[PDB]
RNA sequence: CCGUUAGUUGCCAGCGGUUCGGCCGGGCACUCUAACGGGACUGCCCGCGAAAGCGGGAGGAAGGAGGGGACGACGUCUGGUCAGCAUGGCCCUUACGGCCUGGGCGACACACGUGCUACAAUGCCCACUACAAAGCGAUGCCACCCGGCAACGGGGAGCUAAUCGCAAAAAGGUGGGCCCAGUUCGGAUUGGGGUCUGCAACCCGACCCCAUGAAGCCGGAAUCGCUAGUAAUCGCGGAUCAGCCAUGCCGC
């Protein structure tokens, strides 16, 4: 778990913050933007802004669904 | 006349991911090819006129 | 011959055999056809458990599909549809999975005409 | 059919060689 | 609403390609490109002496551009001054500068494209269009022509609601694809907004 | 035709017998364009004839023939203020084509398994009087003519 | 001493070249139903012989390819039969009748505003 | 030995320029070697005529390349100036190579 | 349909070398190919006819205006044309105008539109076999061998582009698997592997492979396309294009 990808890859636009950062732990939602991403390790347990459209969600992942394409975890539509 | 946006060529792609295609007379960004890269039209009509090198038209 | 979910093979060879079993036949077959080492072209109606018996082991540990294929298959899609993921979005509701467009054209999943 | 993708059909139209077709 | 363009009626027939030059790939776009720039700014500045046509043309480096008109004076300017400012600000444009190519013609009753920005910018001065088409036709196919079809389309000179008119004199098949003739359109300047002119002179072709 | 007969197009006969009637049934037979298949079970169709048939493909074809091909039927004339079946003497020309057509089809109808084994199947039952494709004729034929009283209607 | 006839159409050309000899046929390699593969095709191009008879005496050999199969092999036959036309220069009374004309000007023509097979506009609906 | 590649939009142009070098370097190289054309190259392009929605109206015309391969044997000096300063067309251009 | 010019493509119609792939030389006429003019003007023989011209026949590359293209005259419709460009006027402005972060125009109980693939054995499955075509490829098509269940990943050669990169054209051919079930059909949707343009590809991508495999066994009242190389069917490329939902359009 979760690795898996290795580095936790994030497209570097979403890396490069998940990172680091990761030092003085967290704070949740950065407004995630180009979740073109492999969601991957690390990323395993915090909240990012996902970009909804025309909203910023605050998702908080967990464990064993991490890593995957950012985009599918934040939907985007409206019906029924 | 959309003045506003004749911004496509300071590239900036700043990211690949937006500088893009257009017809050098009207414009039009919708169907701008290469070797003439304009809207169907700007190149269809002037090329009918013709002061549009060599290209002639078709017959088959 | 008697496998798993009892995929009995009649008048065809190995690979139409497995074919017949839970998530097997194109693809399945083949990889069940070599291992097990049959010719396809047998109609299977005497698949000596001599020779069954050693494909048919093989095909536990690493084979599921049967009483199995459910696993990975049950398993993978709860975590999915437990985290704000997507892969599992698509069928947060009963629309197509893989694709596709939903609002029209989608029965396929979301049940009969209504 | 050209949808079974898998097999013949499959890549004859998908335009696809691979695991059905090797690059020639 | 449709009938081809009385040009591509013409290519491989009765006049061709103004701007004569080739190239290939990679590069022809951008080439008339400039082309354009050129043309342009061209006409732009020198609608001046009622300029009339521009054949730029490319065997190489250079970028030839015989421009036409009926109108020398203001044209190569008193002495010479005017093709000066002219051929050199070209540079401007992409270098390669050119022999700024004055060319003449002999008749604007032979020549439509300019009868029509006449009695065109007359119609701006404000004055009886139907008249106008009458005669200019008149005049243009008469001092020699094998026809003077003409027509003036949207805002007739007036009317809150809009309208089309015309008239001619001998022949003009535009149709047989091979009549060589002349056609000419002009803008609309009138308050009414675009109101445009058209008129096509029968050149023969027998 | 706006007018005028917009002629019945001539086939060049047979490439296995030289003969006008094979070609055009093998066209029956095919479809996509496969003159190739076509002809193919027009063929082992044939082997069906000379094997599981001592009789030569040439009396049975030209028998099933014989035996499909029309005569007398009917079509209805709307003339006044009404339109009533009459019948008439089913021309040759369409009598072959159709009545070759039909056999085709109603071959496709039998069972088997084998393309070639309908072909024959039909075809041989039908040079001596026994099946789908020329009984069904006989209906429309019989059939036809029921309206006896209209057919001095002529059409 | 030789005899050459060419016959070509709808983009398959088959040029034909006969000289003296018997009844082998190098179809720009094998021979012929050889390369008609369970072609009822063979017999396509060889009815210029049949002509004035005798498919025996004489040696076949032919540039054939292109298009494809069929054309080729009908093409070749044409070509055969003007083969035919070198060497008796005065049989109209076979090479006309059986015989032939031209190449036969019939090829998928063009699509142009759309419906593909030139005339398959697309079909209505139900209104 | 030259090669050569007058590569041109003219169907003059191309009739020129080889034209010159193959009958003026007649007095020069080896005569020349026939004026090669090439089967002249063709690019289509269709669009609509009808500005805005008419999946109909458009019609086509084409850009192409004509090319002629003149070239001439026998290197022989005197070749270099009966076309290398003696040509005369305008739509095409000098390719040269050996 | 024919001769005219010419031959790096194509001939050998006649060889010689043959490395026998047309590899080398050689021959320009034949197939090739741009280019040139000639070729039914109802002109001639037979019918009919005051006439135009239709009808019969030979000649042949073919008329009966050769099959295929472009050409759509006068107006109709106040048709379409806000954001194609142009435009008269109108409104507008710390904003009905500018840029950026995300969503979204691909939301669904539903209806209709145009296409995809499908129920199969005159078929599917596999292996081996036999041939276009008009286009396309530079910082691009991409040679063979190495990584290759696979997508693809690398080395890497070519052209410089009728000789080099795209391309494996498929149905056709021969045997082989199946013998008529929801089947090897069908491949949904959810079963798996990967290829890839792109950062990023949740939403909002193309693909290979893993598991799953639904409906359907030609479809009501009804409604469509198409005079012959055409109908049907099978394929190749094309602009938009770092990926693309292209099963759509175009040309063959």
């Amino acid at each position: 778990p979760r690795s898996l990808k290795k580095g936790v890859f994030v497209d570097d636009h979403l890396l490069e913050k998940v990172l680091e950062l990761n030092a003085k732990g967290e704070k949740r939602l950065i407004k995630t933007w180009s979740r073109r991403s492999t969601i991957v390790p690390e990323m395993v347990g915090h909240t990012i802004a996902v970009y909804n459209g025309k909203q910023h969600v605050p998702v908080y992942i967990t464990e064993n669904m991490v890593g995957h394409k950012l985009g599918e975890f934040a939907p985007t539509r409206t019906y029924r | 006349a959309r003045k506003a946006l004749i911004e496509k060529a300071k590239r900036t792609p700043k990211f690949k991911v937006r500088a893009y295609t257009r017809c050098v007379r009207c414009g039009r960004a919708r169907s701008v090819y290469r070797f003439f890269g304009l809207c169907r039209i700007c190149l269809r009509e002037l090329a009918h006129k013709g002061q549009l090198p060599g290209v002639r038209k078709a017959s088959w | 011959a008697r496998i798993a979910g009892v995929e009995i093979p009649r008048n065809k060879r190995v690979d139409v055999a497995l074919t017949y079993i839970y998530g097997i036949g194109k693809a399945r077959a083949k990889e069940a056809l070599e291992k097990t080492g049959i010719n396809p072209a047998t109609r299977v109606k005497d698949l000596t458990e001599a020779e069954v018996v050693r494909l048919r082991e093989y095909v536990e540990n690493t084979w599921k599909l049967e009483g199995e294929l459910r696993a990975e298959v049950a398993a993978n899609i709860k975590r999915l549809m437990d985290i704000g993921c997507y892969r599992g979005l698509r069928h947060r509701r009963g629309l197509p999975v893989r694709g596709q467009r939903t609002r029209t054209n989608a029965r396929t999943r979301k049940g009969p005409r209504k | 059919g050209k949808g079974d993708r898998r097999t013949r059909r499959g890549k004859i139209w998908r335009g696809t060689y691979g695991k059905y077709r090797p690059r020639k | 609403g449709n009938k081809i363009h009385p040009i591509g009626f013409r290519l491989g027939i009765t006049r061709d390609w103004e701007s004569r030059w080739y190239a290939g790939k990679k590069q022809y776009r951008h080439l008339l490109l400039e082309d354009q720039r050129i043309r342009g700014l061209l006409e732009k500045e020198l609608y001046s002496a009622g300029l009339a046509r521009v054949d730029i043309e490319r065997a190489a480096d250079n970028v030839a551009v015989t421009v036409h008109v009926a109108k020398p004076g203001v044209v190569i300017g008193r002495g010479g001054e005017r093709i000066r400012v002219l051929r050199e600000e070209l540079a401007k444009l992409t270098g390669k500068n050119v022999a700024l190519n004055v060319q003449e013609v002999q008749n604007p009753n032979l020549s439509a494209p300019l009868v029509a920005q006449r009695v065109a910018e007359q119609i701006e001065r404000r004055f009886a269009v139907r008249r106008a088409i009458k005669q200019a036709v008149q005049r243009v196919m008469e001092s020699g022509a094998k026809g003077a079809k003409v027509i003036v389309s949207g805002r007739i000179g007036g009317a809150e609601q809009a309208r089309t008119e015309w008239a001619a004199q001998g022949r003009v098949p535009l149709h047989t694809l091979r009549a060589n003739i002349d056609y000419g359109f002009a803008l609309a300047r009138t308050t009414y907004g675009v109101l445009g002119v058209k008129a096509y002179i029968f050149l023969g072709e027998v | 035709a706006r007018r005028r007969r917009a002629e019945v197009r001539q086939l060049q006969p047979d490439l296995v017998y030289g003969d006008v009637l094979v070609t055009a049934f093998i066209n029956k037979i095919m479809r996509d364009g496969k003159k190739n298949l076509a002809a193919r079970i027009f063929y082992d169709a044939c082997k069906i004839i000379q094997e599981k048939t001592g009789q030569e493909p040439l009396k049975v074809f030209k028998q099933a023939v014989e035996n499909v091909k029309p005569r007398m039927e009917v079509r209805s004339r709307r003339v006044g203020g009404a339109n009533y079946q009459v019948p008439m003497e089913v021309s040759p020309r369409r009598q072959q084509s159709l009545a070759l057509r039909w056999l085709v089809q109603a071959a496709n109808q039998r069972p088997e398994r084998r393309a070639a084994v309908r072909i024959a199947h039909e075809l041989m039952d039908a040079a001596e009087g026994k099946g789908g494709a020329v009984k069904k004729k006989e209906d429309v034929e019989r059939m036809a003519e029921a309206n006896r009283a209209y057919a001095h209607y002529r059409w | 001493e030789q005899y050459y006839g060419t016959g070509r159409r709808k983009e398959a050309v088959a040029r034909v070249f006969l000289r003296p000899g018997n009844g082998k046929v190098t179809v720009n390699g094998q021979d012929f139903n050889e390369y008609f593969q369970g072609l009822v095709r063979a017999v396509a191009a060889l009815e210029p012989l049949r002509a004035v008879d005798a498919l025996g005496h004489f040696d076949a050999y032919i540039t054939v390819r292109g298009g494809g199969k069929s054309g080729q092999i009908d093409a070749i036959k044409l070509g055969i039969a003007r083969a035919l036309v070198q060497y008796n220069p005065d049989y109209r009374a076979k090479l006309k009748p059986l015989g032939f004309l031209t190449r036969d000007a019939r090829v998928v023509e063009r699509k142009k505003y759309g419906k593909h097979k030139a005339r398959r506009a697309p079909q209505y609906s139900k209104r | 030995k030259i090669r050569i590649k007058l590569r041109g939009f003219d169907h003059k142009t191309l009739d020129a320029s080889a034209q010159k070098i193959v009958e003026a370097a007649r007095r020069s190289g080896a005569q020349v070697s026939g004026p090669i054309p090439l089967p002249t190259r063709v690019r289509r392009f269709t669009v609509i005529r009808g500005p805005f929605k008419h999946k109909d109206s458009r019609e086509h015309f084409e850009l192409r390349t004509h090319n002629r391969l003149v070239d001439i044997i026998n290197p022989n000096r005197k070749t270099i100036e009966q076309l290398m300063t003696l040509d005369l067309p305008t739509g095409v251009e000098i390719e040269i190579k050996t």
